[PDB]
């Protein structure tokens, strides 16, 4: 049974991945084991977000070099057409904009709205 | 100064002269100084196609050793000769350039290539040619283009190939042999026209599957003949036959489905005559009725004249004695489904002129009873013919529709065609009479019945070419009714095959602008623009009625010239209907498509910002954001700079820096509430309640101020980050909007999950707008009373979620493509959006009551949906 998706927070409807939960959540060591388990570090759900998304979204530098170094996708677009560079300048995580662009990210990227990581970064300080 | 020369006759005539003047396959065309003469062949195969390449411009030679249906004769009519100076003395912009002859085109929408022209004509009469026991397939020909070959009556699609066929006649022998057991009928003609059988057989094997019902006969074809066979009592056989003259002999069982046959076989051959040869109606072409008074001797033949005028006055034919039902079962209406069938002693109508209802160009409607009910009796005028009923009764019967009149009974010794009675008469009246009573519900309803009963006229094979108000009746005016208005008023209605129509009728100022030109063939496609007049009336109310010249389309636009409120997505489909092009406008199903949408009838307004505006807030005249302010009168703009600015509440303003100011970095303002990015709380100075940025306030006191939602003083500090258990953490970590009706519906930012919590001060509950779907993140939350939950996610999408069941009512398409702030306003309540288009500001004004008008819509089409299955 999907009894494992509760235990990375502390698939489903929307199509929530236990290694979704794990970097969402801050847990670095699930992530690790999870990889080692050999699990999709490029899988989307219905939102179209993928762990490497909710890693910059929350945050988590760490865990975003942990799956920058499993080979997960720099530039990966969601429903909305966002890519994880928007995710780290909007929430102000200098570190991870660093981090992301050293690995081959596209700086250039126009989301659905037409905007580019920078718009984000200025029109949010 | 030049112009064609045809030189025509048999094959073998001579047609060895055109060289000596300076077997063809087709048509030479060649050139001889100035005048471009063109060679026919006079082999059979081609005569079906020769007709479509002759004009008036030229000067036919006839050669001899049909086709008169300037000419001189030449033997091998202005003159006659026998064997260059009599041609010369007697012969003494794209449209102009195809009757010189430089290049073939044709603009006639029926064969759709009005944007292919096509240089050197004599390449075409070649290909046409080279294709021709005619049968064959496609892959046949291929080895050796197919949207001509079915044009021209040369390769029909069953690929027939009719030319070519074997011209002996096989050896049918038919069942019921005996006199008193089949029906014949006879056309005679001086001569067949080029393309006569050709024609006829391309339209009987198009009705084959509805003349007796949809079931397929079998059939049989030799050229000059086709049997067509549903059972031995259920059979057809039209073929031609001799006796000098040139014969067309029908033959079906005396029984009621070989009635039913002959009377769909002379309606379809009369009308193609009418539409294609009316030469002959001009009379050349005599029909006979053949009959026997005893079941032993050769049949006698009467001419249907004489015997329509002796069954003007009883049904019975004397010398022996025989009922004209088994002679000519067409005269009398035998062959009708019997269940209109007149009961004179049951009508009771006087025609006097306090009882007239309208007119029709053939017969007045007249009040009167009919099996004790109030019913409307068309009285055929005394310079008519059976015909006309007969071609009137090709639409009453056959098709039941809720949105097409409805016939009960006909007759034939009146000629009276009684019909239902609408209750509340027609849309004419209403629109230059009751001008108070037409509510956009009423006017929508009746726009989609017209488009209803217009698709299924056209999907039946038929062609209306009269729409006008005096033609859509009105059966009431309650707008929450299965049937408000239906279609009458069939004189003018034709059978519109994959062969076009020729014949120009339609009353001027109701018709398309081809119809108008009176020299093209068209299609269905002409009710069409017909319809968008119909819908521009509708909205102008009186309008353009209380002409023709200039919508041939000039018209102006409806809401400036007659003062009508704007309707998006009517006017849209008006222009879109009126168009010049038939091709580019929508087919009727497109058009009821159209229609069938509750976003038409509840948009209210769409209001177009200037180009790169950037509105941040809004409060309802319409004041409106940006430092910058501005305004808007719900049209005029008027800006200035008095500062960006965030929020606004009626006039106080706020910028991001500190500074509140009225005119005659806070967040939110609410009513006097003040909420800053610092979490303060000011009252207006009487107090603060400070507390990070407070974006959130409702009443129905409630609010969030980062992630927590407090009341007030303040009572209850919900805290709402712990929710990371569902959904992700990084939507349950700001409060966008908080919406209060029982539950505490809570949106928060860049999150597709709108949180409902419990005012127990717990969770009970996540709606997922991406589910229901394209960015679904929330921007916007509106609550409408006990009905709907509005959400504006991130792209143009509007949810309309139930309150109760939490079930989706409708997404609203992308009207724009970010809704930024959406409010409702009393503008007649309606919800104001604002949206963006990336930048173009875009303000929409909805109706209020979207979701119940959805709900009523899918239910009344549902309701007519199972109408119209019952009626069949
Ligand atoms: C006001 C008055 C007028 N009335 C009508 C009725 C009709 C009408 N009914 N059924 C019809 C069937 C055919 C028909 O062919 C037209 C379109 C050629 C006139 C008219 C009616 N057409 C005008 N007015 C009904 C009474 C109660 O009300
Ligand atoms: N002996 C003779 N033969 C003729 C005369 N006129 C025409 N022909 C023949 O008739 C044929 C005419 O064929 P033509 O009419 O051009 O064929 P079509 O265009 O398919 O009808 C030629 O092959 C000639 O040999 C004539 O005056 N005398």
């Amino acid at each position: 049974g999907k009894k494992l998706l509760e235990a990375a927070r502390a698939t489903d409807e929307a199509g929530v991945t236990p290694l979704h939960l794990a970097a969402d959540s801050g847990h670095l060591e699930i992530v690790e084991v999870l990889l080692k388990t050999g699990a999709d570090v490029n899988a989307w759900d219905h939102y179209g977000f993928t762990p490497l998304h909710l890693a910059a979204h929350v945050g988590h530098l760490e865990i975003v070099e942990v799956l920058l170094k499993a080979g997960a996708d720099v530039n990966a677009q969601d429903h909305a057409g966002w890519t994880p560079l928007h995710l780290a300048a909007l929430y102000g995580h200098l570190e991870i904009v660093e981090v992301l662009l050293k690995h081959g990210a596209d700086v250039n990227a126009q989301d659905m709205w037409g905007e580019t990581p920078f718009d984000l970064a200025i029109d949010n300080g | 100064n030049r112009m064609k020369l045809m030189i025509v006759g048999n094959t073998g005539s001579g047609k060895t002269l055109l060289q000596q003047l300076m077997a063809t396959v087709g048509i030479d065309v060649k050139d001889w100084p100035v005048l471009n003469v063109w060679d026919f062949a006079g082999r059979e195969e081609f005569y079906s196609t020769h007709p479509h390449f002759m004009t008036q411009r030229a000067l036919y030679l006839a050669v001899y050793d049909p086709w008169l249906f300037p000419v001189i004769l030449v033997g091998t009519i202005r003159d006659y000769h026998f064997v260059r100076k009599t041609i010369i003395n007697e012969s003494l912009a794209v449209h102009f350039l195809n009757e010189s002859g430089v290049l073939l085109h044709f603009q006639d929408p029926a064969l759709q290539l009005s944007d292919l022209y096509f240089v050197e004509p004599k390449w075409l009469c070649k290909i046409m040619a080279q294709i021709l026991k005619g049968i064959i397939s496609r892959r046949d020909v291929e080895k050796f283009y197919f949207k001509l070959l079915e044009k021209f009556q040369i390769a029909l699609p069953i690929l027939l190939v009719p030319s070519s066929l074997s011209d002996h006649r096989p050896v049918i022998e038919l069942p019921h042999c005996e006199n008193s057991e089949i029906i014949i009928r006879l056309y005679e003609m001086p001569y067949f026209p080029m393309g006569f059988w050709s024609r006829l057989i391309n339209r009987l094997l198009e009705i084959s599957p509805y003349m007796l019902s949809a079931l397929r006969p079998n059939r049989m074809y030799w050229r000059q003949g086709i049997y067509l066979n549903w059972s031995p009592e259920a059979y057809c056989l039209v073929g031609s036959e001799v006796l000098p003259e040139s014969f067309l002999k029908i033959t079906v069982p005396s029984c009621r489905k070989g009635c039913i046959l002959l009377g769909q076989v002379v309606d379809h051959i009369d009308s193609l005559m009418e539409e294609w040869f009316p030469g002959l109606l001009e009379t050349l072409l005599k029909k006979w009725a053949l009959y026997s008074f005893n079941d032993g001797e050769e049949h006698q033949k009467i001419l249907l004249d004489d015997l329509m005028k002796k069954a003007e006055e009883g049904d019975l034919l004397v010398n022996l004695t025989i009922p004209i039902s088994q002679i000519a079962p067409d005269l009398i209406l035998a062959d009708l489904p019997r269940n209109i069938m007149l009961n004179n002693d049951e009508l009771e109508f006087e025609q006097a002129p306090e009882f007239l209802l309208g007119d029709g160009s053939f017969g007045s409607v007249y009040r009167a009873a009919y099996e004790g009910e109030e019913v409307a009796v068309k009285i055929f005028n005394k310079h008519t013919s059976l015909r006309l009923l007969r071609q009137e009764l090709v639409v009453l019967c056959h098709l039941h529709h809720p949105s097409l009149i409805s016939l009960l009974a006909a007759g034939i010794r009146p000629r009276m065609l009684v019909m239902e009675l609408a209750s509340k008469g027609s849309l004419d009246r209403l629109l230059q009479q009751d001008k108070a009573s037409l509510t956009r519900t009423l006017q929508h309803r009746i726009a989609l019945h017209v488009a209803d009963g217009l698709r299924y006229l056209h999907s039946a094979m038929i062609i209306y070419r009269d729409l006008k108000p005096h033609n859509v009746l009105l059966f009431t005016l309650y707008p929450n009714a299965a049937i408000i208005a239906k279609i009458a008023d069939y004189s003018i209605a034709q059978y519109c095959c994959r062969m076009g129509i020729k014949t120009s009728e339609g009353t001027p100022g109701f018709r398309a602008p081809e119809v108008a030109r009176g020299n093209v063939i068209y299609n269905q496609q002409a009710d069409v623009y017909s319809f968008g007049l119909l819908l521009y009336d509708i909205l102008t109310t009186g309008g353009r009625i209380v002409f023709d010249e200039l919508e041939i389309g000039k018209l102006p636009d409806p809401v400036k010239e007659y003062g009508c409120a704007p309707w998006p997505m009517v006017e849209k489909l008006i222009k879109q209907c009126l168009k010049e092009n038939p091709q580019e406008r929508p087919t009727s199903a497109q058009v009821f498509d159209i229609l069938n949408s509750a976003e038409l009838v509840c948009l209210t307004r769409r209001i177009l910002l200037p180009k790169n505006v950037i509105v941040e807030c809004m409060v309802a005249s319409i004041w409106l954001g940006c430092g910058q302010l501005s305004f808007l009168d719900l049209e005029g703009y008027t800006s200035e700079e008095v500062a960006r600015i965030l929020c606004l509440a009626l006039i106080v303003s706020g910028t991001q820096s500190g500074t509140l100011l009225v005119i005659n970095s806070v967040t939110c303002l609410y009513c006097l509430l003040v909420g800053t990015a610092d979490g303060k709380l000011a009252i207006f100075p009487l107090k603060i309640l400070n507390i990070t940025p407070l974006m959130c306030l409702s009443e129905s006191m409630w609010g969030g101020c980062g992630t927590k939602i407090f009341s007030f003083t303040i009572q209850k500090l919900i805290e709402t980050r712990t929710s990371q258990l569902f959904s992700y953490a990084a939507f349950s970590d700001n409060i966008i909007t908080v919406v209060v009706d029982t539950a505490l519906y809570i949106a928060k930012q860049n999150s597709p999950v709108v949180e409902v919590w419990d005012k127990t001060e717990k969770l009970c509950g996540l709606i997922d707008c991406v589910h229901f779907l394209y960015s679904g993140r929330v921007k916007t939350l509106c609550l409408q009373k006990n009905t709907a939950l509005w959400i504006g996610t991130g792209g143009g999408h509007i949810l309309l979620l139930d309150l109760s069941t939490r079930r989706l009512i409708r997404v609203i398409y992308n009207f724009c493509n970010s809704v930024r702030v959406m409010m409702t306003a009393q503008l007649k309540n309606v919800m104001l959006v604002l949206g963006y288009n990336r930048i173009q500001s875009c303000l929409t004004v909805w109706d209020i009551n979207l979701p119940h008008e959805v709900q009523n819509l899918e239910k009344h089409i549902e309701v007519r949906k199972e109408l119209a299955e019952k009626m069949r």
